[PDB]
DNA sequence: TTTTTTCGATCGTATGTTGTAACTATCTC
DNA sequence: GAGATAGTTACAACATACGATCG
């Protein structure tokens, strides 16, 4: 079982994979990373019972199959030890594994590699693949909806939709909603799934610029997508999530059109003085006028006038300028427009060139 | 390795200096008034740069190491000073001391200041090393009854006529607690130039500020003083002590008497201090409280200890401090009517 | 626009000092004497004036004049350091500057030389509240005090300061003001404000002060508010009505005596004030035994019972012990059985008449 | 769509403060002499009013009219304190407002004047549940605070507070109101509010509010809903008073004569009636516990149980202790 | 009270003055600017208790006299967030500032500006002009000697002495001494000032590499800076400087003249081979030759040699890195030339073509 | 010539270390 | 003269140690 190895093809790959390894083990077992063979590539896995990274790495010498368990913090140590442009040499021996660097021969312990908790059989319940840039831009624009920690534990993820030849991210938080759109160009059959806070973080992180296309595939209770040389598979809350339409104002009488860049100055210049821990607003609409107020705890007043086109009745609401300022950044684009039904009702937010994305945001009631 | 007492430092100081100093004791006020006499005597001698540190692993060895090697610009005999740990070295410190020893030069002059070291902890091989040139001062707060010496001794150096009385009220106000003498000397010298300190002076210008620990309270109990026990009870209270070292102080005690007067009408007391090795200071306390109270007592005492920890575990209550008073008045000549006790 | 009493009347000279001589006097000696250390700590209780003191010892150092042990008073620094305006004063508030990085600040600027003062005087308050690292950094600027640069601390609680803050620090303990310098404080102040008066009002005020001249002003304004304009006895008898919290040991010496009316009108009065049940049962089973406790011995009470030392000595010399004890049990008894009462107040009520009237049959054997 | 009774009812003058007669009174000279200090401090039960007493100084100190012992109600500052939109009153929720930080901010911004009022009220409500650094940080701004800062508290339960804020404040502890005046109370609101009322009722739900006015208003309230619009006996006593009936002291009389017939008689008759036995258990005992006090203290039996008066006080005469 | 400026104009004096300004000043009106209209000028100046500086701003526009004061940071942020171009007219109103931009209003409170601090008027004693240039060479000779944090408060200052028609800077730490001298061109008294370490990197800071003359003026115990509309005061911390003089050595017998270049190079070369604390580096100099060793207890020792221009008697001497690697690196040059006396004495080092910049360093004790 | 105290759950203050995002400076196009 | 890449500073989140209250 001789294996050759370059450490600079070597590297970043060892370091991904020990990225979500921590230092706490919870398990003899769970530090080590597995490392196999398999025709001609070398997979290297790692674990901590929620979520599985694995990358390959082609081979070119002769070799034959093989498994086992490394621990993740001596091979790092010996790995950054080793000067650079090294050649590792790394052969099977009993039950402890012989690395021959140079003159250098080190033994290192090996635990059986049948009691790693890896998946064996896979079954896709739908799968599918996409450029790199679709997804990150779903994310990008449904990542900052998402709760924190909150009672409903389905909220504390992002919603995940196929509907024909659509996919739909939708997050919400109870006080806003955020709902992206997107064409894929293939029939996939109707599925809704719900992704954590942590899978969808480290699929941001893990994806880079658009380079290769990226697939994903659902099953039962798990995802799984890979993208160049790695995998990464994470389970699913699976709690159910409240439908988005409904939630989405109906019939919105009052539409208001703006400029992105002008509107986002003013709240950025009322924001100076709002509430620090509440940052509330009020917008006074008329026709053709915006009046933007903000208060201070200090007794501090600030008041701002725009022209926008408008010709409802008059109309005064109160917001959280955080919330507002965030969708606007989210949108980037030239022309807003917001569509609004009365004072104590929810607003819409969308762009006027295209309505691929929406946002909703819940006024405060004072 | 020469040992002195802090009395005896100036001449020492005058004669000579040495190469190394270490200060170990519990008294704050003579440690420092021994740091102070050896650093106006190097500064006498041309010792000019004092650096001070505080033993800690989170400190940083390098900066000290550095600085022991490193020259001054325009300086010469330069003075550190290591504050070591309340709890002791640790073999980390152990062995960077041990590397500090070999630094160590002419122009350096070490002094070591910290809590006493015990057994395992005086037994280290820098110790060892350094001992063949190191001058050590015991520093011991001195007892009830030597305290009084030294209250005469220090109202004799500063100039001051000091009656008995005027002695037994300061040391009886300020026990344990040398600093508040020190600084209550040097008030009423201020306060009357003439320097006539008779008692009601001392009287009008005196707080409670004495400072004991639990087996000061449990000899107390032995020897049957009740103002002393309730005295030092109250201050442990005042300072914010837990009373369950109060507990396992007595306890340990309790049964031991206990156990010697049940033994005690089939063989000689002599015997059984010898078995049970007691200190050969306390032999004669433990007869006399043995003597002083029958099986009666020390019995009823159990059945305060053991309700007394019920209600402070199971119960969580706030009156333990009430029933350690009654168990002091019972351990002591007195009636206790027993309702209490709830026998 | 009156102003607070507390507020209006501070000390401004050593004479106007109400007690406190030991302090004063040693400071007036030192200060004649020119011995002056680098660093003094004032302790004691609330309202004992350590601020006062150590303001009047500010004003003396950086005196026109000179170094005298009684400020002026009439010159600019004086004036400017009553105002709190003087350059050199510095008042750092320890309790709002915990952190590490607001006392820095401070011990840095240490090292500029005074603009007009001799010293520039640093009069740190509350010090107590520092953090570890503010302690240490004090310790190094109170190892290295320059000698134009003083330190004054004040603190209720020196206990928590570290041991080398006590013993680099010359330290003055205030005691608690007694009943009639109070009284006499209060006479002055009245009589200064033509306020009417009583002796009585006064004499209560005093004993409701318990040392702190700062809360017998307090109550002074209370009664004055009360009594509209006038200290009158009956305000003051009201307001302390009011504000009574003894009516444990009122419930026990009316239980002593044997007097049912007084106890009911305690339990009523007890009841308006919503003081809760099981703590007043407890809070007697207390007194009870540690009035048994000074019977065994004089030494029993100490500073905490100061308050109600006297109650509780009569109660110890009067009670035979075995009347006590009987006491002691019929609480202890109405305490176990209080849970299963349909009302708390009611088992307080039935404990309380048990106590008074019926005597437990002793088991036999 | 009615608002609570309890948020509708607030006193919004010192005319309609129920009881508390010394702390208004002292309020009142103080504010027509003149002598206003900055710290005052109130204490007491549950429900007896010291947030709304706070809240009615606070519009007397700041009026247009001037500072009045009675505030006129209508001008904008009275208007807006009453619907809680005043600018110059900075209301503090002490217990979520603990960390040392808040203290911190509201110390730094309290030197900046008032913008309309003449005062800057700061009324810190459950001071109680706040850390000793806030208390620590907040002891030298009570000491000497700027002349336009004025600082209200209000806690249930002063005894855990530090002794210098105690004794940097102005102290005034409420008392728990009587059964009369909870009583009177009842019966204005429900008088104003044109709902049938029973005075049997009202005596019931007075009994059952133990000194707090708030609790005898939810009481109210649940009679109402109980009753759907009419406050009954019967409907009050479906819910409080469904012990306080003449079977309880018809059993301790049984027991009293040995008569075991008539007792498992009554016993019978209860269980076919559904009455909660631990409730009857309750009655005896207290009934029982009050024949004590009338032999005790002939004074003991108020009116609140009149009806039965004289049968109690055979009892007492016969009955040996 | 009232103006009207231009936010351009304005930008720069905020940012000078609002530099130091920060954190949690010890009273709060410490962290107000103080803004006074007078004599057809805006002056801003902002205090630290211990520093002040001051800007001026001409005014083109109606005016009313009068003084104020106002938050550093709401203030400057108010007028950054402006559109650029736009005019500002402030106007005190009440106990309040009204600020106006276009149609765009701000609210603020203020504080009166006679409870705000004045340093005391003082005589200058040296008063005279400097170039730019000659201030910024000495700075930025006589600074990395200076003590972070030291014990001793006065070396963590530096000392300024002025002495006929020639400047001097003195720097130290306790065990290496920087001294720099540059010809005043006029004829003042003799006198020696030391400036805090925070003066000297606000004045740095204000030098903005123009050609404006700098107008120093020292007092007793204050020294202020003009430099073209600025005004910088500061306080001398008191102490007793020691004298540079008796530290240099009287007549180092042997020199050595080396190349800057190669010595810096050879320096960091074993810095990168010595990266490893703790010890210092021995050199053994031998006629026409250097050997440099690490002094590590350990790692393997490898010296490098090097051929320098000395025909003296050998010997060997123990170094600090860090000490002789700055002095290397703020003496940029291409030759450097090193006296001594013996071993166990203080080396000196200055430049073969110049003498005005010396650095003398105490060898390591071995 | 030497002796070391209950435990679980919850709340608050202060300091130090690491990673990510936003803003500034320098080199090459 | 402007844009892209690399470096520095500031803010937010996480981890460690110490102190206090009530059941
Ligand atoms: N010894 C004293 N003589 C006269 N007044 C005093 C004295 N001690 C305290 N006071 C009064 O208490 C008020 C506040 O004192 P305070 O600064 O609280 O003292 P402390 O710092 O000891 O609490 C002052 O206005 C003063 O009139
Ligand atoms: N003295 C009183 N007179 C009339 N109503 C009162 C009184 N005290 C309390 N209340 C009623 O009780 C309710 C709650 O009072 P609250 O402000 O909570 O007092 P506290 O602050 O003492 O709890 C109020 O809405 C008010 O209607
Ligand atoms: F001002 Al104080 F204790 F109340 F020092
Ligand atoms: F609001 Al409260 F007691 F004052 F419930
Ligand atoms: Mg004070
Ligand atoms: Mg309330
Ligand atoms: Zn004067
Ligand atoms: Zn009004």
């Amino acid at each position: 079982m001789k294996f050759t190895v370059e450490r600079e093809h070597l590297l970043k790959p060892l370091q991904q994979v020990s990225g979500p390894l921590g230092g706490r083990p919870t398990l003899p077992i769970l530090g080590n990373l597995l490392l196999q063979v398999a025709d001609g590539t070398l997979s290297l896995t790692g674990t901590d019972l929620e979520m599985e990274m694995v990358a390959r790495v082609a081979l070119v010498q002769p070799h034959e199959p093989g498994a086992t368990t490394v621990p993740a913090r001596k091979f790092f140590d010996i790995c950054r030890g080793l000067p650079e442009g090294a050649e590792i040499a790394v052969q099977l021996e009993g039950e402890r594994m012989l690395v021959r660097s140079g003159r250098s021969r080190f033994s290192l312990s090996t635990l059986p590699a049948a009691d790693f908790p890896n998946l064996d059989d896979w079954q896709s319940e739908v799968e599918f693949t996409l450029p790199q840039a679709t997804m990150k831009r779903l994310i990008e624009a449904t990542q900052f909806s998402m709760a924190h920690q909150d009672v409903r534990y389905y909220l504390n993820g992002m919603l995940f939709e196929t509907e024909g030849e659509e996919l739909r991210t939708v997050a919400t938080d109870g006080h806003r909603l955020a709902v992206c759109s997107m064409p894929i160009g293939q029939s996939l059959p109707s599925h809704s799934v719900i992704v954590p806070r942590k899978g969808v973080i480290e699929l941001m992180r893990m994806l880079d610029g658009g380079d290769n296309p990226l697939r994903v595939q659902i099953g039962s209770n798990n995802i799984r997508a890979h993208v160049g040389d790695f995998i990464f598979t994470s389970k699913l809350v699976d709690g159910r999530f409240p439908d988005y339409r409904r939630v989405l104002p109906k019939n919105p009488d009052k539409h208001l059109e703006a400029g992105c860049d002008l509107l986002k100055q003013a709240f950025a210049r009322a924001a100076i003085l709002s509430n620090e821990k509440f940052r509330g607003v009020r917008l006074y609409v008329s026709e053709n006028q915006l009046k933007i107020t903000a208060n201070n705890p200090e007794q501090e007043e600030a008041e701002e006038i725009l022209d926008v086109t408008y010709s409802g009745a008059e109309m005064e609401i109160g917001f959280n300028v955080s919330y507002v300022l965030d969708v606007l950044n989210a949108l980037k684009c030239e022309n807003v427009r917001m569509m609004l039904t009365d004072s104590v009702s929810s607003v819409q937010i969308e762009d006027a060139a295209s309505q691929s994305a929406a946002y909703v945001v819940m006024p405060m009631r004072l | 390795m020469i040992r002195l007492y802090p009395e005896q430092l100036r001449a020492q100081l005058n004669e000579g200096l040495r190469a190394a100093y270490l200060l170990l004791g519990n008294d704050p006020l003579l440690l420092q008034e021994s740091q102070d006499a050896v650093r106006q005597v190097a500064a006498a001698q041309g010792f000019e740069e004092h650096h001070t540190f505080s033993i800690d692993p989170n400190t940083d060895w390098n900066a000290i190491f550095s600085l022991c090697q490193a020259m001054s610009l325009f300086a010469s005999r330069q003075t550190l000073l290591l504050l070591l740990p309340e709890n002791g070295p640790n073999a980390a410190i152990n062995e960077q001391l041990l590397t500090l020893t070999g630094l160590l030069h002419d122009d350096l002059l070490l002094i070591v200041r910290g809590n006493k070291l015990s057994k395992a902890q005086e037994n280290a091989a820098w110790f060892t090393a350094l001992a063949n040139r190191s001058v050590q001062v015991t520093c011991q707060t001195p007892e009830q009854a030597q305290l009084p010496r030294w209250v005469a001794a220090r109202a004799k150096q500063l100039n001051l006529e000091l009656d008995d009385a005027a002695n037994q009220v300061l040391c009886y106000c300020y026990e344990g607690n040398l600093l508040a003498l020190a600084q209550a000397l040097e008030r009423l010298s201020l306060l009357w130039p003439d320097g006539k300190l008779t008692l009601p002076r001392v009287e009008q210008a005196v707080n409670d500020a004495a400072h004991f620990t639990p087996f000061h309270w449990v000899d107390a109990l032995l020897m049957g003083k009740s103002k002393r026990a309730l005295h030092i009870l109250q201050q442990l209270r005042l300072e914010g002590s837990e009373p369950v070292i109060l507990l396992r102080t007595l306890q340990r005690e309790l049964l031991l008497l206990v156990n010697l007067k049940r033994q005690s009408a089939h063989t000689p007391l002599r015997a059984l201090f010898d078995k049970h090795r007691v200190w050969q200071n306390r032999r004669g306390m433990m007869g006399e409280a043995l003597n002083r109270l029958s099986q009666t007592q020390l019995r009823q005492a159990v059945q305060l200890l053991t309700r007394t920890e019920l209600t402070l575990k199971q119960d969580y209550g706030q009156s333990v401090w009430a029933e350690l008073e009654g168990l002091s008045l019972l351990l002591c000549h007195k009636p206790l009517a027993d309702v209490f006790i709830d026998g | 626009s009156y102003q607070v009493l507390a507020r209006k009347w501070r000390p401004q000279t050593f004479a106007d000092v109400v007690g406190q001589e030991h302090v004063l006097t040693a400071l007036a000696n030192g200060l004649s004497l020119g011995r002056i250390h680098h660093a003094y700590l004032f302790s004691g209780t609330r309202g004992v004036g350590k601020t006062s003191i150590a303001r009047l010892l500010a004003k003396g150092l950086n005196c026109e004049t000179g170094i005298t042990a009684t400020p002026c008073g009439v010159c600019d620094n004086c004036r400017e350091i009553e105002q709190g305006r003087f350059v050199d004063l510095i008042e750092i508030d320890a309790a709002s500057r915990t952190k590490v990085e607001d006392t820095r600040d401070l011990l840095d600027n240490v090292q500029y030389a005074p603009a007009r003062g001799r010293f520039k005087v640093y009069l740190i308050d509350e010090v107590h509240m520092l953090s570890r690292h503010s302690f240490n950094a004090l310790l190094k600027t109170l190892e290295e005090p320059p000698e134009h640069v003083k330190f004054l601390l004040a603190t209720t609680d020196p206990q928590k300061l570290p041991v080398t803050i006590l013993s680099r620090c010359l330290q003055f303990h205030l005691k608690a003001l007694d009943v009639e310098q109070i009284r006499h404080q209060l006479e002055h102040i009245l009589n200064e404000e033509h306020i009417a008066h009583e002796p009585r009002a006064l004499q209560l005020l005093a004993r409701a002060a318990e040392g702190s001249l700062r809360d017998a002003l307090s109550l002074t304004d209370q009664a004055i508010a009360s009594g509209d304009g006038q200290v009158s006895t009956q305000a003051v008898s009201a307001m302390l009505g009011t504000l009574d919290d003894d009516q444990a040991l009122s419930l026990v010496e009316a239980m002593v005596e044997a007097n049912g009316e007084r106890v009911m009108a305690l339990i009523n009065e007890a009841a308006a004030r919503g003081i809760e049940w099981e703590a007043l049962l407890v809070e007697m089973l207390g007194l009870l035994h540690r009035i048994a406790m000074v019977q065994l011995s004089p030494a029993a009470l100490g500073n905490d019972m100061a308050a109600i030392e006297l109650r509780m000595r009569e109660l110890a010399r009067t009670i035979p012990p075995t009347d006590i004890q009987l006491y002691y049990q019929t609480l202890l008894i109405g305490r176990k059985e209080l849970p299963y009462a349909p009302d708390r107040r009611m088992g307080v009520e039935m404990t309380l008449l048990r106590a008074l009237a019926f005597h437990p049959r002793m088991p036999l054997p």
